[PDB]
RNA sequence: GUGCUGAAAGCAUAUAGGCACGAAAUUUACCUUAAGAUAUUUCUUAAAUAUACGUAAGAAAAUAUUACGUUAAUAGGCUUA
RNA sequence: CAGGCUAAUUUGCGCAAGAGUGUACAAAAUGAGUGCGCGGUUUGGCACCUCCGGCUUGACUAAUCCUCAUGGAUGCAGAAACUAUGUAGGGUACGACUGUUCGUCGAUUAAAAAGUUACAUGAGCUGGGUUAAAUACGUCGUGAGACAGUAUGGUU
RNA sequence: GUAUGUCAAAAGGGAAACAGCCCAGAACAAGAGUUAAGGUUCCAAAAUUAUUAUUAAGUGAAAUAAAGAAAGUUUUUAUA
């Protein structure tokens, strides 16, 4: 085998001719078995991205002091939705920031040339539970997308720390000091066994290597604060990353979903900010065959220099 | 050396053989009366019929050195037949070479992650010569699990009807007798 | 001890037929022998002892061709292709009661 | 339950049972007594 | 099987419809044996079961009787599925004319029983719920299986009634799951004239 | 370990057959890494794109990774708080 | 020394049988002298092979000290504990003494259980014991010297 | 120690791998040649060849774990 299993090629496709309709087992493997398996957990909305901004405590009017952590949202709007019928599982996009056309290469130019939004600075997919969580393409959401009390998760990369030794990166407690240790006070020791243990060293031992820079999630934050002049979501305690990076806040999944009244009044303060997010997004799909059209032909020129 | 020389085309091509797990197999069943009591090939008696197709040693041109196999689709494989308590007493064991990590499987919940056509394909592939070949050899093992699949066009057929079919037998024999009229 | 002799403690039902056909075979060359020499009416004292004490073949008991008795076993019987050159050395006849 | 190589009746109301023998296992053999508990014995370990 | 030559007396109102041997087919056998649908319907219901072709019944509707044979008695699957198949007859036809009944006895100082309703966790409309007080902090709340109708003629005493026997003795041993008659002072659930000996003190 | 139905074996039986309860182990779930099918009404006819160079960095032994390069706040300076 | 073969032996276990103990009552608990075995941990045998603890970092076994499910318990009222069946996920700490593994003790703890891996790991460290040259004591030897005797020191 | 053989100084086939066991003593090639031990579903040359029983445990299938227990099953011999 190469991976599990399965000895089965690798470019074969085989899924759609086994079906459940025909009188097989419904298998317990593959994109439909993941979904029911993880339907309880998976999140009934989707997520912002926010940027971490810095630490600090609130205060309380009663003498609560609570460390938290502010995450602000800038220009944080929906680029795609993704249907399990086209892509296998349910999840929307959502886009951060902004960025230079000549920076952005022709490939994304176009993908967002038929979307109407300018080119983000990033992108991340947030997975929902079904296709009630799909939104609209080209709306905003703004920090009071959550409320005050709601608890979420916050995914981030860790600060990395470069090559770390065994103290640092496993905790090992190192060597003597003085009694008598040659040039072995910070080292990891032993790497195993002799020739009874294999006369090899072991995989998965762990050594001195990089550390940090990963992506690290933060469970059940509730939320403090909820500002949408400045942008901000203070959520309690800390949260991974240095500041200016970009974290993924979603409802937690370990915790029950909001209630069914907040899901629908966020749903529709967005069809009332954006009354016309469809209208808007045709129209960019039928200027993208027009100017696919003459890109094609070569008479995009025409086009630029036409008003 | 004449009875080598010629056209050699159509000994070395691919035949896209076809069997189906739940069709009684009078030759390669264990029970051989009554009528009714005719099973279908057992996984191991099925997989050495197999082995022998991917190998192409059916053939008078036999060469292990070169590839001469055929094609097998193998269709039906949920109904994958076994006596004893195979399907729930037989282990598969995986082993990644770390200590610990030792994967046991039986055989009926290796058949509800990747179906039937999972366990043919271990029994086959322990049956091939151990080489550079087994893994070609191998990959021309199209097993499915139930009747569909995307080789109902590849199946050998003689006269319009596929082997394995009812009358197929009817249509090779006449096309052998216009065979004769000539010199 | 460490090293390995794989010697099975039974035969399998090859080794049995072709034990069965050199017991058969022996059998015929000391008939052919006998009746050469009957004919000139003449005999040999250790074909007279063999037809005596020594049974054919088809006279045997099933444990008598797959089997000899070795005092050092359970049930004083021990296979008979544990014999050194069992292959080319008769061996038919057992203890009384063994 | 009393897990033994050698299960015997203890009375005349001990019954011998092959019990938990399955697809998956063979089971074990058991001694069941309504009247007294302490007749419980097994034949085999898991 | 002694059991399976009696031969099983309709009374007045059962109906027992015979089928045809057919076979469903399934993907993950080769060969499916053919079975027998039979219904037993009467005044309080209708049951019905698949019973193995190799039994045969022969439905003599003038003298209102149904006898059970096998097609071959040396085989020990069909020695054990005749006499089965005939004590699950006689529980059907002496279920949907007369019908089954289970006694519950609730011995201990505080045990009560109530039949109320929950709409919160009914499974189908009118669903009843078993309701009963057994020492434990909270409240052991069972609903009745869609099939039996459940009812306590006193505090503690729970009557079971239902056509299909499995059922309803399936269903009286999970109320007496929660609490096992114990031999030192005779509390628990006690099942159809169910009883445990005493200790000395 | 504990049951319901229930015969072979008129009884009995949680034994066959048909159902069920049940553990810090198991599996799933949760987290990370790897995997890279697939998706976009995406780009490209000698390019798209990537690299190099320069200012750097949420990165950092090399390498790699992530930005920026005048239509620019990437680094330094300067100014204010 | 370690590995190899063996298993008398063991401070490693299991099963069978049941003298006897258990106020009564063999098998709740308990089990004389025995029998049939497993296993490779102690002390040994053979002579095939080559002329010690601690620290750090593990991996695995299950014959289980704690934690979870559970049968039996005239001797299971409850509680605690006893015995046994599942079960090795995690944990099993701190200090005094001794070169010590071991062993004894102090005080906490849900518990402060074991074993294999060259009695894991010295081209990862330590060198206290052991193990050279120096020196003294006791004992032995006519003597030089010796000692599974003891002391101070002694290129890892 | 004794009896016999092999290895030592013996390649080759079989025993998965193999100094000592079962076959058989290599001067060199050719052959669907003929055979020994051993084997004949596939890896792998040759039977998915025939006859009669047993087993349901993957027991077993080329290195027999014991005493022992038991409404597992078959047969035989009595017997109701
Ligand atoms: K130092
Ligand atoms: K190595
Ligand atoms: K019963
Ligand atoms: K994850
Ligand atoms: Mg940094
Ligand atoms: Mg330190
Ligand atoms: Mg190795
Ligand atoms: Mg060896
Ligand atoms: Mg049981
Ligand atoms: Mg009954
Ligand atoms: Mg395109
Ligand atoms: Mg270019
Ligand atoms: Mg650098
Ligand atoms: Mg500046
Ligand atoms: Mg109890
Ligand atoms: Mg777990
Ligand atoms: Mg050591
Ligand atoms: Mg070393
Ligand atoms: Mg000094
Ligand atoms: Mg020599
Ligand atoms: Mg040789
Ligand atoms: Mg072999
Ligand atoms: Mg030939
Ligand atoms: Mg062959
Ligand atoms: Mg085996
Ligand atoms: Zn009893």
């Amino acid at each position: 085998v190469k991976y599990g299993w399965s000895t089965l090629p690798k470019r074969s496709r085989p899924t759609r001719f086994n079906q459940v309709t025909q009188g097989l087992p419904a298998p317990t493997s593959g994109p439909a078995a993941a979904l029911k398996r993880r339907e309880k957990t998976t999140p009934l909305r989707t997520g912002v991205l926010a940027v971490k901004k810095g630490m600090t405590v609130f205060m309380g009017r009663t003498g609560a002091r609570i460390p938290c952590t502010v995450l602000q949202l800038d220009r944080v709007q929906v680029v795609a939705n993704k249907t399990r019928a086209k892509n296998g599982y349910w999840a929307v996009q959502v886009g951060l920031g902004e960025r230079r056309a000549e920076n952005v290469g022709a490939p994304q130019l176009g993908y967002y040339e038929a979307k109407g939004i300018p080119p983000k600075q990033t992108l991340a997919e947030f997975k929902v539970r079904n296709q009630d969580g799909l939104l609209p393409v080209g709306v905003q959401l703004f920090p009071d997308w959550f409320h005050v009390g709601q608890v979420v998760d916050v995914r981030g990369i860790t600060r990395g720390m470069g090559f770390a030794g065994g103290m640092k990166r496993h905790g090992f407690a190192g060597q003597e000091a003085s009694h008598g240790n040659s040039l072995n006070h910070r080292t990891i020791g032993s790497v195993g066994g002799s020739q009874g243990s294999g006369s090899r060293v072991l995989p998965g031992k762990k050594m001195p290597g990089r550390m940090g820079a990963q992506q690290h999630t933060v469970q059940n934050l509730p939320i403090l604060m909820v500002d949408n002049e400045l942008g901000i979501v203070v959520v309690k305690g800390a949260v991974a990353g240095h500041k200016g990076a970009v974290v993924k806040v979603q409802d937690a999944v370990k915790k029950a979903p909001p209630p069914e009244e907040f899901v629908e009044a966020t749903k529709q303060l967005l069809n009332e900010r954006f009354p016309d997010a469809e209208e808007k997004l045709q129209a960019a799909r039928k200027l993208h065959l027009e100017l696919k059209e003459a890109r094609r032909q070569g008479l995009i020129d025409s086009l630029i220099k036409n008003g | 050396m004449s009875q080598t020389v010629g056209a050699t085309r159509l000994a070395y091509s691919r035949v896209w053989h076809h069997i189906s797990a739940v069709t009684p197999h009078p030759t390669l069943s264990t029970i051989k009366a009554p009528s009714e009591a005719i099973t279908p090939p057992s996984l191991g008696r099925l997989a050495s019929r197999i082995a022998t197709i991917l190998m192409g040693k059916h053939k008078p041109i036999w060469d292990p050195s070169t590839d001469c196999g055929d094609y097998v689709v193998v269709t039906n494989c949920a109904g994958l037949y076994t006596t004893g308590h195979k399907k729930w007493r037989k282990t598969y064991y995986r082993h990644n070479t770390r200590p610990g990590s030792l994967q046991a499987i039986t055989m009926d919940a290796l058949m509800e992650k990747h179906g039937g056509a999972e366990v043919l394909r271990k029994a086959v592939s322990g049956m091939l010569p151990k080489n550079r070949l087994r893994d070609k050899r191998l990959a021309r093992l199209k097993a499915f699990e139930g009747d569909a699949h995307p080789y109902k066009e590849n199946l050998v057929r003689f006269g319009g009807k596929v082997v394995g079919a009812p009358g197929w037998e009817e249509a090779v024999k006449a096309i052998r007798e216009a065979d004769m009229e000539r010199l | 001890g460490g090293l390995l002799w794989k010697i099975p403690w039974r035969m399998s039902k090859f080794q049995k037929l072709r034990q069965r056909r050199r017991l058969r075979a022996v059998d015929n060359v000391v008939a052919t022998i006998e009746n050469a020499l009957a004919k000139k009416g003449e005999t040999v004292k250790a074909v007279e002892r063999w037809r005596a004490e020594m049974p054919t073949e088809a006279e045997m008991l099933p444990k008598d061709k797959y089997t000899i008795f070795d005092r050092k076993e359970k049930r004083y019987r021990k296979g008979i292709h544990k014999l050194p050159k069992w292959t080319r050395v008769s061996q038919r006849v057992n203890p009384p009661g063994y | 339950m009393k897990v033994h190589s050698a299960i015997k009746k203890r009375c005349e109301h001990c019954k011998v049972v092959r019990r938990k023998a399955n697809k998956r296992q063979n089971g074990y053999l058991y001694i069941i007594c309504p009247a007294n508990p302490r007749h419980k014995q097994r034949q085999g370990y898991r | 099987s002694k059991l399976g030559r009696t031969p099983l007396s309709i009374p007045p109102g059962v109906e027992i419809t015979i089928g045809e041997p057919f076979v469903k087919r399934d993907m993950t056998q080769w060969k499916q044996q053919p079975k027998r649908k039979i219904t037993v319907q009467g005044p309080l219901g209708q049951l019905e079961m698949d019973i193995p072709d190799f039994i045969k019944i022969d439905h003599d509707a003038e003298a209102r009787r149904a006898t059970l044979s096998v097609a071959n008695r040396d085989e020990k699957e069909q020695r054990e599925m005749w006499g089965t198949t005939w004590a699950y007859l006689n529980r059907f036809i002496m279920g949907v004319s007369e019908g089954h009944t289970a006694v519950l006895r609730l011995v201990g100082i505080g045990y009560r029983a109530t039949i109320d309703t929950r709409p919160e966790k009914e499974e189908y409309p009118g669903q009843q719920f078993v309701c009963l007080k057994l020492g434990f902090s909270h409240p052991v709340e069972m609903g009745v299986p869609k099939g039996m109708k459940a009812s306590t003629p006193q505090p503690t005493r729970i009557l079971l009634e239902g056509i299909n026997r499995e059922q309803v003795m399936t269903f009286a041993a999970d109320i007496r799951r929660w609490r096992v008659p114990e031999p030192y002072k005779g509390k628990g659930i006690f099942v159809n004239g169910e009883t445990i000996k005493l200790k000395q003190k």
